[PDB]
């Protein structure tokens, strides 16, 4: 009976109408959730094994939901998950961009 | 470019001798974006724990939602068996084409 | 042959590379029947490596006789299609420990990632249900700063499954929502999983008018109809 | 040119009638409020659970469940032209002198051949085209009884036929009407 | 000569075939669990009749995988089969 | 052979079909039209002697049908010849009335583009080919499919019935074709031996011999009993 | 690698429950070609139309292709002759206009004895064409609907 509570907190009246759900849609969304759970934890187990450990911590699941689905749960371990690289290119790449800009200005 | 003529040899290796000009350009601008996204996610997965298993994690993260799935024949066979339980309905016997009911047809509609 | 104009402006390093490639670079598999078999079978982690054996013996983790029971108990959970309700903490825990024993993780599953999975399912289904809700209706009071009650049908959760198709796992679930969620009007949906047979239109067979009472197979399906 | 006249059966009732007076393959029992699935000769006895409530949906539809194939190969039971004979004993309606015996047949699917090939893939390590050739050869040797014979086409012999055996659209007053439902 | 070089380059391009390093098999939760449950019931039901050994481990009694604790990124592994 | 050559189609005309009595031709364009030609130079306006108004429009003995949102990849005529069945790359197959020139029914059961629609011999129910490696059996009165033909490795290119309307033949891009039981759904024959995507299939009016052509320019014939 | 496939086939049949004689005969049935059906497109002498019985098709009740060899109501069986004589304003028109009446009368009188509603279809389908030629006799034949009405 929990999915009726989930649609209840999504669809309230709020002075503009209440949306309810039907049983076939409940079986559909329950199968969707049932496959979503396994699809999250099977990649999270691969991340926790990639971290050379044996326990399934919550940083694996929060990383896997931040990078791919971008659900962005507020902090459970979301200070180690937040990796900050600036994504500036190398020194060969800016050299080649200087060569390309030099040819683009020497063409005119 | 080296990869325009390498894509020429790749296209010719699979017996594709007629194509347009911007098709290896489109293949190169696909491969650039795909490799850049894969290496950025792999840099994330290497800061987490570069190497080849890191690349494997970064290309298994995005295999799951875009390209052609792998060995889909047994899931499709299971799904077909769920649909082919129901026996076929009764057909008309007046040797023609019968329509659905009038609300299930694109006629009783309005603009 | 005829590609002298094209295969020549490749540089000498590139051509000396590409006169060497072959088949037999990998250790992979490519038989899709065998890939589906290895994705189907349940696998238990074993130990042969001595350093990992002393690493798993020190942290009091058990022999594979417990991980096989954990595989079976993670499979035997009443998964959420059968119960028609969102799962709870013990079902989450047992399914995730069974999955972690499938992948190889012989450790312990933390007790906060279960609540993280719970909130993940919450926001996932809330996104799906919200972008199905705001398509059958234009909420005029919402989406603004100054009719009745609708039920969402399976045809609507197929219709906004495609107008906003990015919102899904793109796994089996979306395949069945596209393939089997729409039903034709003779579908006989409010059923008991067996009454769509042809023999339930043609008369319950009675009993025991025979010394040896061997019956026919058209009566066995009426026998199984009752259960 | 064929050499002999062959008699091959590809139904349920005809294969069952051919294979009466033969030892069965399964042995299923309906006791009171609990069931038992044994072998013809530690065999388990089940409570009313949901695996059995889904197995019973595969015996009112006479087909083998796709899950069992490999373990049937493990358990050394007798197959009968790809089918196996389920002998059901209803003990609730027994007679005195033996329970009520049913003898139904379950038929292979495409799923059963695919799962048999997937379980062949354990110790054989074949490629895909060997499975293609094996499936083609078995679909030749085990699927006889084809209805390949064409009747008259009623759309070319329209002049020698009744007029209202066809259903075309007609034009009514200011509209036209097809046939529905 | 450019002729032997060109034919051996075309021999090299005709022999290279890529595989993918990571392929996710399209499957289900529910069909996997129902396959496991029905196989567990009919595996616990009958016997094996072995030559020397039966397949399975503790409370599986079927064809079970032999994935190691390490090498979890391997593409194949051994299975159990009744050996005579 | 009488050859119908279409002139001002700037490579944007897909596969076409002729009706029976050869009075109507149907051509599917890459810009989501179906073009309908009267092959006799007839009116093709179906005037129905009342004749209300509108000679102000331009009728070049050719009608256009705009119901699709993707490119039409196949098109099939009924043996009754009064209805048209157009399969597109938007994931519907639509039905058109050939005597009022509108759409009647949309048929949604695919999630990939539709490549080969084909009616039955008796016009009862039509089979469909698509990119999702499955063929689907339909019926003209049901919005959603009736059978799913699954078992190919690559996608299904061509589809055809046996002339009694009792088996289905599907050819696919993995160098093979199959014969499907129309009731139980499962494959009855698998024909191996090609070396290219099977692109067109046809079964003889005798019914004992199957012929198909690949993209290697090789036709071949098997017999359905032996399968070789 | 085809002899190994033959051995895999033989072991598959042996484990899937085909007797040695039965597997040999199914192999010999699989090898020989489909023979010739002389009624191949169902020629219109010995061939029949398909039944319009409102059921879906079923490939059962059917023997094998390897073995050697291989009700029709009155309204269509009269409409065939009706259209065949109606397609001709030739030199042989009025002789068929003569002989078209008693075959219709005898088919109606042989069909009232079996099916009355098919006879009521058959009478009023071909009624108003020769009323001016044969008088009030068809008006006299309005009241026949049963065996006792004859």
């Amino acid at each position: 009976r929990k999915l009726r509570e989930l649609v209840k907190t999504v669809g309230i009246d709020e002075g503009d109408g209440e949306t309810v759900i039907d049983g076939d849609v409940e079986e559909l969304l329950l199968d969707l959730a049932d496959d979503f759970v396994t699809n999250v934890t099977a990649f999270s187990c691969r991340l926790a094994k990639h971290r050379k450990s044996d326990n399934l911590e919550a940083r694996d699941i929060q990383l896997h939901l931040e990078r791919n689905w971008n659900i962005r749960i507020p902090g459970y371990s979301a200070d180690e998950i937040r990796s900050t690289r600036k994504w500036n290119p190398s020194q060969n790449y800016n050299q080649k961009l200087q060569s390309i800009t030099s040819d683009k200005v020497a063409a005119a | 470019p080296r990869d325009v003529r390498l894509l020429h040899l790749l296209l010719a290796s699979q017996s594709i001798h007629q194509y347009e000009d911007q098709v290896p350009l489109q293949l190169m601008d696909f491969a650039h974006r795909y490799t850049q996204g894969v290496l950025k996610d792999a840099l994330v997965y290497n800061d987490y724990a570069l190497g080849v298993e890191d690349i494997r994690l970064a290309i298994a993260a995005r295999t799951q939602y875009q390209f052609k799935p792998t060995a889909p024949k047994e899931l499709m066979l299971q799904l077909a068996a769920e649909r082919n339980k129901k026996a076929l309905p009764q057909v008309m016997g007046t040797w023609g084409v019968r329509l659905p009911p009038e609300k299930y047809c694109l006629t009783a509609k309005e603009w | 042959y005829k590609k002298i104009v094209m295969s020549l402006p490749l540089n000498d390093r590139n051509r000396l590379k590409m006169i060497t490639k072959e088949a037999g670079k990998r250790g992979f598999i490519f038989c899709s029947v065998f890939q589906a078999r290895l994705n189907n079978i349940p696998k238990i982690p074993i130990v042969t490596n001595p350093e990992s054996l002393k690493r798993v013996k020190s942290n009091n983790l058990k022999t594979p006789l417990e991980w096989s029971q954990d595989i079976m108990n993670g499979f035997n959970v009443p998964l959420a299609s059968e119960s028609h309700s969102l799962p709870d903490t013990d079902s989450f825990y047992l399914r995730m420990v069974g999955i972690a024993r499938e992948h190889g993780l012989v450790g312990t599953v933390d007790a906060r990632c279960v609540e993280l999975i719970s909130l993940a399912l919450d926001q996932y289904l809330k996104n799906i249900i919200e972008f199905t809700i705001d398509t059958v209706r234009y909420r005029r009071k919402k989406y603004s700063d100054y009719s009745g009650l609708y039920k969402s049908v399976s045809e609507m959760a197929a219709d906004k499954r495609d107008a906003k198709i990015k919102q899904l796992d793109d796994d089996k679930n979306e395949d069945e929502c596209a393939d089997e969620a729409k039903s034709i009007n003779n579908g006989n949906n409010s059923s008991k999983d067996d009454i769509g047979d042809i023999s339930m239109s043609s008369a319950v067979n009675e009993e025991l008018h025979e010394n040896r009472t061997i019956s026919l197979t058209n009566e066995d399906i009426y026998d199984s109809l009752s259960i | 040119r064929p050499k002999r006249l062959y008699n091959f059966v590809e139904d349920a009732d005809s294969i069952l009638k051919k294979y009466e007076q033969y030892l069965h393959s399964f042995e299923f029992h309906i006791y009171e409020n609990n069931y038992k699935i044994c072998a013809p000769a530690g065999l388990i006895l089940t409570k009313n659970n949901e695996t059995l409530k889904e197995f019973l949906e595969y015996v009112a539809r006479g087909r083998i469940p796709d899950a069992i194939m490999e373990v049937l190969r493990d358990c050394n039971i007798q197959f009968y032209e790809g089918n196996l004979i389920l002998q059901v004993y209803d003990h609730t309606n027994t007679v005195d002198v033996r329970p009520r015996v049913y003898r139904t047949l379950l038929k292979p699917n495409d799923l059963t051949t695919y799962y048999d090939m997937m379980s062949y893939a354990d110790n054989a390590r074949f490629s895909d085209s060997i499975y293609q050739q094996f499936e083609s050869e078995i679909l030749t040797l085990t699927k006889r009884n084809l209805s390949l014979s064409v009747p008259l086409n009623p759309y070319e012999h329209r002049d020698m036929l009744e007029e209202t055996a066809f259903s075309e659209p007609h034009w009514d007053s200011e509209k036209k009407s097809f046939i529905h439902e | 000569t450019p002729e032997e070089e060109t034919t051996q380059v075309l021999n090299g391009v005709s022999r290279s075939f890529p595989l993918p390093l990571e392929s996710t098999v399209l499957s289900s939760v529910r069909y996997r669990t129902k396959y496991f449950r029905m196989r567990e019931m009919f595996a616990s039901s009958f016997s094996v009749k072995p030559g020397y050994t039966s397949p399975g481990y503790g409370a599986i009694h079927s064809r079970v995988g032999c994935l190691d604790l390490d090498r979890t990124t391997d593409y194949k592994f051994r299975v159990r089969t009744p050996q005579p | 052979v009488c050859m119908y050559t279409f002139q001002n189609t700037n490579k944007d005309m897909s596969c076409l079909d002729f009706s029976d009595d050869c009075r109507i031709a149907a051509a599917g364009f890459q810009d989501s039209y179906i073009k309908i030609w009267s092959l006799d130079g007839s009116s093709l306006n179906n005037p129905n002697i009342a004749l209300n108004n509108n000679d102000k429009d331009e009728d070049p003995t050719c009608k256009t049908l705009v119901g699709h949102s993707g490119t039409v990849y196949s098109t099939s005529f009924s043996p009754d010849n009064k209805y048209l069945l157009s399969g597109s790359e938007d994931k519907t197959v639509r039905l058109w009335s050939m005597d009022t020139h509108t759409a009647l029914v949309s048929y949604k059961g695919h999630n990939h583009p539709v490549w080969d629609v084909s009616f039955s011999p008796l016009g009862h129910y039509f089979a469909t080919a698509s990119h999702d490696q499955t063929a689907r059996l339909w019926s003209c009165d049901h919005i959603y499919p009736l059978r799913i033909f699954a078992g190919h490795l690559n996608d299904v290119d061509c589809v055809s019935f046996h002339p009694n309307g009792c088996y289905v033949f599907t050819g696919s891009s993995d160098k093979t074709c199959r014969m499907w039981d129309v009731s139980t759904g499962d494959s009855v024959r698998l024909f191996l031996g090609h070396t290219a995507p099977v692109i067109s299939i046809a079964v003889c009016p005798d019914g004992r011999w199957l012929s198909t052509g690949s993209e290697d320019g090789i036709i071949n014939v098997w017999d359905i009993g032996t399968g070789k | 690698s085809a002899s190994d496939l033959n051995r895999i086939v033989l072991e598959y049949l042996n484990k899937k429950g085909y007797h040695r004689t039965e597997a040999m005969l199914r192999a010999e049935s699989g090898r020989t070609l489909t023979p010739q059906n002389k009624q191949s497109p169902a020629n219109t002498k010995t061939g029949k139309f398909p039944e319009q019985s409102s059921i879906p098709p079923n490939p059962g009740k059917t023997a094998k292709p390897i073995s050697n060899p291989t009700p029709e109501n009155y309204i269509r069986a009269y409409s065939m002759l009706k259209n065949w004589v109606d397609s001709s304003l030739e030199i042989y028109k009025p002789e068929l206009s003569y002989i078209m009446y008693p075959i219709f009368i005898y088919l109606f009188l042989n069909l009232v004895a079996k099916n009355p509603v098919y006879a009521r279809r058959f009478f009023d389908r071909f009624s108003p064409d020769f009323k001016d030629f044969h008088g009030s006799e068809i008006n006299r034949l309005f009241s026949v609907n049963s065996i006792d009405h004859i």
